[PDB]
């Protein structure tokens, strides 16, 4: 197909996220992420392990 | 052949915004020298029909100009990029503001509650002139579609089409060297 | 489309040369004296009472110089070797006579341009062309008539010879040639009668537009189905710049347009 | 131009060559 | 929205749950 398939408007395919704040405590390692899903792209969370 | 020509696919430069030069498509060519005519018959037959659909595609979609290739273009031939509306509020009334610090208060801002107005401003941040200059790649290839030309290079060498050759500029026409 | 000539008016060669070589302070293209100091105003006074005679030699050699460059006599970067061969001519040769002759030479080539600011080719292509068929002398004449009415209606259009054919091109750096000896080496044998070479269909197409041809005929019903089909392709640039500036508020929407529009 | 400007003038008339003069055929086994 | 599949040609190309679950 051609047409309505694609976006081509200057989007990226994979985001990294930085935490936003994060503890690291002597049992566990928290982080905080704030993932924004754009304004028209979608996503399903089979992706965004995480590294 | 000069009844049935390969059209001229125009090559582009993405950084004047303007066709450099167009060769011959000789890279979309079906090779017949394993066919006898009854299949010549219709490889011709389908050249001539993608000749026919690029006439009438020139014909659709690109506009009429006496240059083949304007280097600059006009404001209203560029298809300008369209802008919306700016909506902006403003937060703070200053003079009110004003009126209250000097009464001896401290305002420490993050509607607010002493304001009772609220105004907004819309407009529009149209570019002061309308863009002149090169084309875009969409325009590019809306316009400068394949060119057919029937009977090549026949008569006066100033009747010939320029701007075929890659290097050739159409103020004071001559080739630009190194 | 360079600049031939350095004067702002193309035409005119003599004011082309009032205006390279004439004073800034004469020439109009469209203070308080008495408070000037006594230098200036005495100079001024001076040249007015006793004017200054000059020799009109040089400004007629660049006139005549800058009509040349116009006509295309002379290129652009051999201006000045003709300007100065001219000048030792003339001083060679200086009269009042010469110097009359140059003015009257002037006057006549300023004339010609005002009055000049493909046809005979035609003429010679209709004369060659039989002017008699077997198949009806109506949609021939008729054929021709057009082919006249849109050869001189077209703006910059070119009829020539090349070799032993005749072409007819619609514009000076176009791409659009057609082969009218042997388009009409194929119209002879139907005229008053798919079949037709590209070349052919080329030139009915751009006559369509400027054509008298009886409609039974299979001329008069393909011109009659081309007007039909350039109508159909403006009104369709009509519907399609409008969808897509619509459209606009993607490259993929043109194309999807364009592939369900052809 | 006319393409007599890229050939000599023997005195104005062009030094022209003839029409059909390009082309060659030159092949024989022998 | 045939458009929007990939096309087997002139025509386009044509189970929308799930049913896995099970404790062996």
């Amino acid at each position: 197909p051609t047409h309505d398939v694609t976006t081509e408007r200057s989007q990226r395919l994979q985001l990294r996220f930085v935490p936003v704040d994060r503890e690291d405590t002597q049992y566990s390692y928290k982080t905080r992420f704030q993932l924004a899903v754009g304004d028209n792209r979608v996503l399903d969370m089979a992706s965004t392990y995480f590294d | 052949s000069k009844e049935i020509p390969t059209p001229y696919v125009w090559t582009f430069q993405p950084q004047m915004g303007a066709a450099a030069g167009a060769s011959q498509d000789y890279s979309t060519r079906m090779n017949w020298f394993s066919a006898g005519p009854d299949m010549i018959h219709d490889v011709n037959n389908i050249r001539d029909a993608q000749n026919r659909i690029l006439m009438t595609q020139s014909a659709i979609t690109a506009t009429p100009r006496n240059l083949i290739d304007p280097r600059q273009w006009a404001a209203h031939l560029i298809k300008q990029p369209v802008v919306g509306t700016t909506h902006v509020e403003m937060p703070r009334n200053e003079v009110l503001e004003q009126h209250l610090t000097s009464h001896g208060a401290q305002i420490a801002g993050g509607r607010s509650s002493f304001n009772p107005l609220q105004t907004d401003f819309a407009f529009h941040a149209l570019p002061s002139r309308p863009r002149h200059g090169g084309i875009g790649s969409r325009q590019f290839v809306e316009e400068f579609v394949p060119a057919v030309y029937l009977n090549p290079y026949s008569g006066p060498p100033d009747s010939y089409p320029d701007q075929f050759i890659r290097h050739y500029n159409v103020y004071s026409n001559s080739v630009s060297g190194y | 489309e360079a600049p031939r000539s350095l004067g702002p008016a193309p035409s005119n060669p003599s004011l082309q040369a009032l205006f390279q070589s004439q004073p800034s302070a004469e020439q109009e293209w469209h203070g308080d004296f008495g408070s000037q100091p006594q230098a200036n105003r005495f100079g001024a006074i001076l040249e007015a009472v006793v004017p200054p005679r000059s020799d009109p030699t040089h400004e007629k050699v660049l006139a005549i110089v800058n009509a040349l460059l116009e006509t295309q006599a002379i290129r652009r970067d051999e201006a000045g070797q003709m300007y100065t061969a001219l000048l030792q001519r003339v001083a060679r040769y200086n009269s009042v006579n010469v110097q009359g002759n140059l003015d009257r030479l002037i006057q006549d080539v300023k004339e010609a341009l005002a009055q000049r600011e493909s046809v005979v080719a035609l003429n010679a292509f209709l004369s060659t062309q039989p002017a008699v068929v077997e198949r009806g002398q109506e949609n021939y004449v008729a054929f021709v008539s057009a082919l006249k009415l849109m050869v001189t209606e077209a703006p910059q259009s070119e009829v020539y010879q090349a070799g032993p054919s005749f072409f007819f091109q619609t514009s000076r750096h176009g791409s659009q040639t057609v082969n009218l000896s042997q388009a009409f080496d194929n119209l002879r044998p139907l005229w008053g009668v798919s079949l037709l070479t590209p070349n052919t269909r080329l030139l009915l197409l751009l006559i369509a537009p400027f054509t008298g041809i009886s409609r039974d005929s299979y001329l008069g019903h393909l011109l009659t189905l081309y007007r039909e089909t350039i109508g159909n392709t403006r009104v369709d640039e009509t519907t399609y710049n409008e969808i897509t500036e619509v459209s606009r508020a993607d490259a993929s929407n043109l194309q999807a347009t364009l592939n369900y529009l052809l | 131009y006319n393409y007599a400007a890229l050939a000599p003038r023997q005195g104005s008339r062009p030094m022209l060559s003839q029409w059909s003069g390009i082309g060659t055929h030159e092949m024989h086994g022998g």
